[PDB]
């Protein structure tokens, strides 16, 4: 439901992602590295299923983080695809794809994969 | 990088 | 080149993508399925990072679709994370991620993993 | 699911 | 190091795995579903890398299980890749992907991917 | 077909792969990488699925490759989970996952995953 | 799957 | 690493 989702969360390498979903299934939101001061903030965007759920299903969901901002310039892309899963204590369980832009020869190793569970902190 | 822990 | 992202793209499946860059790092358009249809349509946004690459890289993105739309509900969203190729054979080579909604008991499978080549033919 | 080919 | 790999190991879904690390950087054993009796066993092989890691770097290896036996065939095979980190809690991180065989028309739809930390029980 | 998996295989990045399939799921045999060389070759093991698929399926399959060998030692290893498809045109599908060994610090970057077709040709 | 949990 | 291409 978007008001579950929407909040601040964390996770255990101590990035924040802060995000609001919208009633039309949209997420949008700042990203911020693990601890590090201010200009440490990305823009993110994703989607949601707006499930009728009634199975104690999670709702899925994913979104996107470009690493450049005013200060900074990775050259690099995330996305996390996962299930919001509610309760008192509310997680997002995802599995990422981090993609470095390369030239034609390292193409093979421009993606890394890994997960990551957020913990909802602040509405 | 913007996505692992803080530095050393 | 830059906005060259923007456009009508196509992958092996049959899939179709229309997007629109923004000059600072957005993606948004439309994501369609088989037969094409008529509300095989399902929105999509992303993120692209705006670099200078001089020794010829591709430039990063990603995007996202939940399968929803006013027609259907399939309770999974897909992730595409790769990157852009311009020239005379523009490209976009992803590996995407699909997550479902399950239940606790089905989450170690909730998620598959691919990969798609897109081309503007 | 809308992510496949078609189901001809 | 052979010894510290070798041995029976459980991950957070029950499951278990016995392993033995050959000097040769071979890896044998088998794996059992989590609970369910005594004819859910699967023959694995794997390598691990012999490291020179004096920087308390975990040592990287991965293994398969086709999910066949004389039991059961689920036309499926799995691939774990991790590192193992030795202590006095030692521990064996992976990501793995389960491939089902599919016709041509699946074949999309074909692989699984997830996450699991196996724990060490016994030598 | 059943041991159609045993004999030499190509990738689209020259890496030559040769196994020998056991009739009862194992998989052995020597990956070679970058100019053929001599001592670019290193030790996989793996295992495959021997099933009845009247359905036209292929043949699911995965194997190993630790980085060292009596030459060199990458401190990491790659697996590869797919299928084999025989026929005129047999070829292996696979997505794989390369994992180098890292301090905790750098274990969130430790995996990379991606995907390659092997041929007989 | 013999490599998810047990059953219900 | 060796699961690369060349280094030419």
């Amino acid at each position: 439901a978007e008001a579950g989702i929407t909040g601040t969360w964390y996770n255990q390498l101590g990035s924040t992602f802060i995000v609001t979903a919208g009633a039309d299934g949209a997420l949008t939101g700042t990203y911020e590295s693990a601890v590090g001061n201010a200009e440490s903030r990305y823009v993110l965007t994703g989607r949601y299923d707006s499930a009728p759920a009634t199975d104690g299903s999670g709702t899925a969901l994913g979104w996107t983080v470009a690493w450049k901002n005013n200060y900074r310039n990775a050259h690099s892309a995330t996305t996390w695809s996962g299930q919001y899963v509610g309760g008192a204590e509310a997680r997002i369980n995802t599995q990422w794809l981090l993609t470095s832009g390369t030239t034609e020869a390292n193409a093979w190793k421009s993606t890394l994969v890994g997960h990551d569970t957020f913990t909802k902190v602040k509405p | 990088h913007p996505q692992g822990p803080p530095c050393k």
